[PDB]
RNA sequence: CGCGGGGUGGAGCAGCCUGGUAGCUCGUCGGGCUCAUAACCCGAAGGUCGUCGGUUCAAAUCCGGCCCCCGCAACCA
RNA sequence: UGCCCGGUGCCGGAAGGUUAAUUGAUGGGGUUAGCGCAAGCGAAGCUCUUGAUCGAAGCCCCGGUAAACGGCGGAACAUUGAGCCUUGAUGUGUAGGAUAGGUGGGAGGCUUUGAAGUGUGGACGCCAGUCUGCAUGGAGCCGACCUUGAAAUACCACCCUUUAAUGUUUGAUG
RNA sequence: ACAAUGGCGCAGUGCGUCGUAGUCCGGAAGUC
């Protein structure tokens, strides 16, 4: 693959290159290191000591953040018969009896969520091994196919965030907007903190961060010293 | 951590033979490359067959680091007869492909009436934690289309029709997918093709976390092959490097060895021999003679076994034409083998076979042998032509068995081809010693077990011999032995090899498989056909096809 | 099958009254008949005994017992236990059906042979002799056997006396044809 | 010489091992017998060899 | 004789082609002197190639003369008491005399039923190079080239 | 008397602690190269392993029992 | 005033083999915040043990020596490894030529020129591609790609390996 | 003499046979 272009190097060398900084004073930093493409997303890539290789750990998950994530709440649901019969009253977003994630290779990306469920996973989504080359299609691999598509449904629409251990340890999540507020990004930030440490490394020697990497859509991104429990964002 | 693999003072004690292996403290470390070399007897597959776990009935302590996964592949696999594709999925993405399917019920469970969500959903948990910890599948084409481009038999076929190298390399691709970390393997070289050995070549070359294998080849040692780890009487020295200057080195380090331990023990014996005359006995008479004498004094060993060599019966003299095929060919399913093929073999002849692994070789031999009819076309042989065939398939009745008894089949006096000798002594012309020919088939090294099978098959009578890959589990010993004495038989054989001086060796004419239904037979030397190649090639340069790039370079 | 029969009947009552005896059991009555190959089959090549155990075993319908040496020779190489030729023992169906085969067929088919040889009597009244070439029994032939042995016969009977089992082989029909 | 020392190990009963000899010359294959265990207070098979 | 050596004398042309090449070919086939049986089994050999194959006849001996002929040679020169193995490059005149010569021996040699057979072998195998009578000149090669040292 | 080594074809030796094949040099014999003789070339012959028997399935080998040749010692007085 | 360096003594050499103290890496064991009616699992810190890494003289080995003992037959600096980053470059086990590690962000750009094309030097036999110097050009390549595949490559984090350069830290010799 | 430049049969030649074998070879030996 393509490694570190002259367009990186370059934005890198107007503001900041490399280093960590205090939650308030890297966000800061970020923000304003944006080039545009479009209005500023942020998202976090967390390397934590993994136990993944032999899922005695769970770091390829899905769960709830207090805030709703992403700049928009993006939900699609993969789904047939008789478990969205009982998200009838409801309602799944966007129904694909088959066909609903093919957007991808036309330029266009849409996706905070992919809902999937039983029926639909055997058929779809079953070949979880390549996505290639973004990891958006929907797998086995962050797992929780639905009971119903009821539950599930009202679980994303409230802020559901698909976060994956790499291949060596770093998780990357999306915690929200640069736009949100100081108070409204720390909460998210404490909350996949909390959800690392109920599901610990169990002998990956104790660690739920070790370098804390962050970055929006356009710009370049900075390190992060401590992101969840040092006050504020802003 | 640097140590992958730690050894601490390691050792195997056999009361039969000798120490075969004593005080292993090695320790093995990311990036390196290793062959681990010696003689028949020098404890290198058991050195892997320690570290791979599989013996651990020794003195000291065999540790892996505990976070790898180590790969091992023996010389003959556990892949059952059953088919391909079957054997294929087995040990590898099975414990996957059971995650997956329960996977599927659970994705069945959750339109089902009557099925508990909350167990469902943890069920679900524990599989993606499963299919993500082993990561990868069966998948919808991937092994199925690499398998292909690495060119194994059909998906459908049978694992029991499959010779050594096919079989080995499906063995492989599987073995890697499983466990990548760390690669411990039984001389991998031997019964595996052109395009096989520079595919392995390039991979061990390549490799993460490291690679432990054995070799009886001079290309091998130059391209993988970062460290050398010799055995021979017993304990290990790693070198670091190299090329066939060190086996030149260590052929004169054991000459030098064995002829000064020789003249240390001879100098003791002409003190030794005075003493009665006139001293007070003292210490020498004790320390000398009861203490030095048939322990101390017996380093010699192992140079020795170079000196019984080997041996082929001659023939049952035989008129000149021996074998006429005209025309032949052979079909499996929609496979074509062998195609208008057409040769005659004259008396005194060697016939050299090339080719890849599964070409069609063994199925002309058993044309010959009238285990197979031809498809069309015609195979004549004389009338008083007698045949002796050795296989790929060298399995037998028991591994409890003595290598005299499995050669002799209890008989004291053994009729070999048209006359009698006694079966002892016809046994030791193979490196057979009584201690040896007392041993059990289980017991025996492939190198052992190699020169037991050859001097089995070969009590029929040496008339017209039908060889598939001779150097297959040979050590190098046994592989001058076998040369030397195929050097002074007369022919009539049919032989098949992959490796260079051997095929010097035994051609006076060639059989190359190249295609399907292409093969071609020509007269003369190895060395002949290789002008010949050489003038093809030039022809070739001219010609723009970027086929000519493999045979200018890698 | 055949002989059987006519050894009942009509040769008991004639060596009965040439001896003038009054009792029927002081008539001989065929025991047994043993068919030994011992050719050394077994001393250069284990398989050749598997061989000729086989060729005993097409002519009596059954597998043969495998005789072995009984002390150490010298001369010979061999051991107490040691396999070195077959037997086949003949007693009831299988001593009529072979005795008849034989005397019948075979007989005529000896190296020049045409009347009777009666002389070869143990002591007490039992007759032996021997076969040189195999291929004389009806369903032995040359276009059959892989190559061509010997083997030897013990006639076994209740006599008493050798005037008794001289009578016994002359009473009995060699008929010259095949 | 010394015909061989073994350590015939249990595996339903007690942790330990009845102790005997054989010969390792012409038998490469691991020892089984039934021998008595006193934890179970019944005849088992013992296994293991050197 | 050292004055009164001299070249070839006056062969006798090819029946059916007229080819003084051939003439040659034939005449060195023949043993016990017959003309007749040699020629015989040379056409035939020819034949039997020119079909297989479907080459022409003329190219079926005339690239098989270019692939056995040489360009170098052994001479085992004793130059006093000393005695070495040196090369010179082969006389013309004899250099595809070499050649004909050759591929008779080479099919006498490397066997099959009949001589016209070994011969329609041959005849195939030294335009492709690695026939018999290929071997021996790629063998005289190698042999002149470790002793290219003293000459 | 007391200790121990070696007896292998015609000569001089290997093998022998590992019992299943007797190997080497010279000479001899037969064939060649010389006019002839040495050298030289090709091929072959000659041995109960000093013996007698023993354990062993089997001894030149390992173990004893005789016939030999050579060494070591014969001392404190 | 000759012959012997195999022995014993010694001298000269260390490339390899074996090798001390040193150093204390890894594995193993003990304890128990804690997980659990629960059996039994066990973090951190502390210890009990094993002894990677380095490592010489000696010794094996290599060359000598008998007017040796004796024997003389049948603080700087240069070079150079390695631990961390920092800054780059391939990321090819099956098609797909391949630059599809993998996940999130995510559909339009400044990288004031960044076009791109034509050509030069090096890099990969993946040499289609891009990486990467310099001239014309102060200008947007490129995403149904072209193509296969279940998935296609815009564009920002960034993953570790094979590896390179700077910052070094450290161990060596000189 | 040892053989298909041939052997046998009706030097050479015309047919027909044998197909490389100790053979229809040679008159056991012998494969030039």
């Amino acid at each position: 693959m393509a490694k570190l272009t002259k367009r990186m190097r370059v934005i890198r060398e107007k503001v900041d290159a490399t280093k960590q900084y205090d939650i308030n004073e890297a966000i800061a930093l970020l923000k304003e290191l944006a080039t545009a493409k479009f209005v500023e997303s942020v998202d976090v890539a967390v390397n934590l000591g993994i136990d993944a290789r032999k899922s005695d750990q769970n770091v390829r998950g899905a769960t709830v953040l207090p805030h709703g994530t992403g700049r928009s709440v993006r939900v699609a649901v993969f789904t047939q018969g008789a478990n969205a019969e009982a998200a009838k009253a409801a309602g799944a977003e966007l129904v694909g009896m088959e066909d609903l994630a093919d957007q991808i290779k036309k330029g266009e990306m849409n996706f905070d969520v992919v809902i999937a469920s039983p029926d639909a996973m055997r058929v779809v989504g079953q070949l979880g091994q390549v996505l290639g080359p973004r990891g958006l299609m929907p797998n086995p691999k962050v797992g929780t196919v639905t009971p119903n598509v009821a539950e599930a449904v009202k679980n994303a629409k409230a802020g559901q965030v698909r976060y994956r251990n790499d291949k060596n340890g770093i998780i990357h999540t999306t915690i929200g907007k640069v736009d949100f507020d100081a108070d409204k990004l720390k909460e998210n930030l404490e909350a996949l903190l909390v959800a690392l440490k109920k599901a610990k490394p169990t002998q990956a020697k104790g660690v739920y961060i070790k370098k804390v990497s962050i970055s929006t859509t356009m710009g370049a991104g900075v390190a992060v010293d401590q992101a969840g429990l040092s006050a504020s964002v802003n | 951590a640097q140590f992958v693999y730690t050894m601490h003072r390691v050792g195997k004690v056999v009361p039969p033979k000798r120490h075969i292996l004593k005080n292993i403290s090695l320790s093995f470390f990311p990036g390196a490359k290793i062959g681990v070399l010696g003689l028949n007897g020098a404890g290198k597959s058991t050195l892997l067959r320690i570290m791979a776990g599989i013996d651990k009935d020794i003195e000291g302590e065999a540790r892996p680091q505990p976070d790898i996964k180590i790969g091992y592949l023996p010389q003959e696999p556990q892949l059952n007869p059953e088919h391909t594709v079957r054997e294929s999925i087995e040990e590898a993405v099975s414990e996957v492909v059971n995650a997956l399917k329960r996977l599927d019920e659970v994705y069945a469970l959750y339109a089902d009436p009557d099925a508990d969500f909350d167990k469902l959903a943890a069920e679900q948990g524990r599989l993606e934690e499963i299919i993500q910890a082993h990561d990868g599948h069966n998948l919808n084409v991937q092994l199925e289309r690499a398998a292909d481009a690495l060119r194994l038999p059909d998906w459908d076929a049978k694992i029991a029709n499959l010779s050594g190298g096919e079989r080995r390399r499906v063995a492989l691709c599987r073995l890697l997918l499983e466990k990548p970390d760390m690669l411990l393997l039984d001389e991998p070289t031997n019964h595996l093709d052109a395009e096989s050995v520079a595919w392995l070549e390039r991979f061990l070359h390549d490799f993460e976390g490291t690679v432990v294998a054995i070799t009886h080849d001079r290309y091998f040692l130059d391209n993988v092959a970062g460290w050398i780890l010799e055995l021979d009487r017993g304990e290990g020295i790693p070198w670091e490097g190299n090329y066939s200057s060190w086996l030149e080195q260590k052929d004169q380090r054991l000459a030098q060895e064995a002829s000064q331990e020789a003249a240390r023990r001879k100098s003791i014996e002409k003190e030794l021999e005075w003493v009665r005359q006139g001293t007070k006995g003292r210490q020498s008479k004790g320390k000398a003679r009861l203490a030095r004498f048939e322990e101390l004094n017996s380093t010699e060993y192992q140079k020795r076994n170079e000196t019984n060599e080997l041996f082929i019966p001659p023939g049952p003299r035989l008129g000149d034409k021996v074998l006429e095929v005209s025309n032949l060919r052979k079909s499996y399913g929609d496979r074509l083998l062998i195609d208008d093929l057409s040769f005659s073999i004259p008396k005194g002849a060697i016939v050299g076979i090339i080719g890849p692994n599964g070409a069609g070789k063994s199925t002309l031999f058993r044309m010959i042998s009238g285990q197979e009819q031809p498809d069309s076309g015609t195979i004549t042989l004389g009338e008083t032509v007698k045949l002796a065939s050795v296989d790929q398939f060298r399995d037998s009745m028991d591994n409890s068995k003595t290598v005299w008894e499995e050669v002799s089949g209890g008989l004291d006096i053994m009729k070999i081809g048209n006359t009698e000798m006694p079966s002892r002594a016809y046994v030791g012309r193979f490196n057979f010693k009584g201690v040896d020919q007392g041993k059990r088939v289980g017991e025996l090294s492939g190198g052992e077990r190699g020169r037991l099978h050859l001097a089995k098959l070969l009590q029929v009578g040496g008339n017209m011999l039908l060889l598939d890959e001779p150097t297959n589990d040979l050590d190098i010993e046994t592989l001058r032995a076998l040369e030397n004495a195929l050097l002074e038989f007369p022919g009539c054989a049919m032989v098949i090899s992959h490796d260079r001086w051997f095929l010097d060796r035994i051609a006076t004419h060639i059989l190359d498989y190249q295609d399907e239904g292409k093969v071609e037979f020509f007269e003369g030397n190895f060395t002949e056909y290789e002008e010949y190649k050489k003038r093809t090639l030039g022809a070739d340069a001219l010609e723009p096809k970027r086929i000519k790039y493999k045979r200018i370079a890698k | 099958a055949k002989l059987h029969d006519y050894y009942k009947d009509e040769v008991v009552k004639k060596l009965m009254t040439e001896f003038n005896y009054n009792s029927v059991m002081q008539v001989p009555r065929v025991e047994k008949i043993t068919l030994n190959m011992g050719v050394g089959e077994a001393i250069a090549d284990k398989k050749l005994l598997d061989n000729a155990a086989a060729d005993l075993a097409a002519i009596s319908g059954q597998k043969p017992l495998i005789t072995k040496a009984r002390k150490s020779v010298a001369g010979f190489k061999i051991r107490q236990g040691y396999p070195i030729g077959c037997k086949v023992t003949l007693r009831g169906e299988r001593m009529w059906e072979f005795f008849e085969r034989l005397i019948t067929i075979a007989v005529p088919r000896i190296r020049d042979f045409r009347g009777l040889s009666a002389k070869s009597f143990d002591g007490r009244g039992n007759y032996s002799m021997g076969v040189r070439e195999q291929i004389i029994f009806p369903e032995i032939d040359y276009d059959k056997v892989d190559r061509v042995r010997g083997l030897d016969i013990t006639i076994t009977t209740t006599a008493k006396s050798d005037e008794e089992g001289r009578a016994l082989l002359a009473a009995f029909d060699f008929p010259f044809r095949k | 010489g010394i015909r061989e020392k073994i350590k015939l190990v249990s595996s339903a009963g007690t942790g330990h091992f009845y102790t005997t000899t054989k010969n390792k010359r012409t038998k490469p294959e691991k020892l089984e017998l039934k021998k008595f265990d006193p934890v179970v207070r019944q005849h088992v098979i013992y296994k293991e060899a050197k | 004789p050292r004055r009164r050596v001299i070249g070839q004398r006056k062969i006798l042309p090819d029946p059916k082609f007229g080819s003084e090449l051939l003439a040659k070919f034939v005449n060195i086939l023949m043993v016990d002197g017959k003309k007749s049986t040699a020629e015989s089994i040379v056409y035939s050999a020819l034949e039997t190639l020119a079909q297989r194959s479907g080459k022409s006849e003329l190219e079926a001996f005339e690239v098989a003369l270019e692939n056995v002929r040489p360009t170098v040679e052994v001479k085992s020169r004793r130059v006093g008491g000393s005695t070495y193995q040196v090369p010179v490059e082969v006389r013309p005149v004899r250099r595809n005399a070499l050649a004909m010569r050759w591929i008779v021996e080479a099919a006498r040699k490397r066997g099959d039923k009949s001589m016209a057979l070994r011969l329609a072998n041959e005849l195939s195998d030294a335009a492709e190079n690695k026939g018999t009578a290929v071997k021996k000149r790629e063998d005289v090669h190698r042999m002149a080239e470790a002793n290219k040292a003293f000459a």
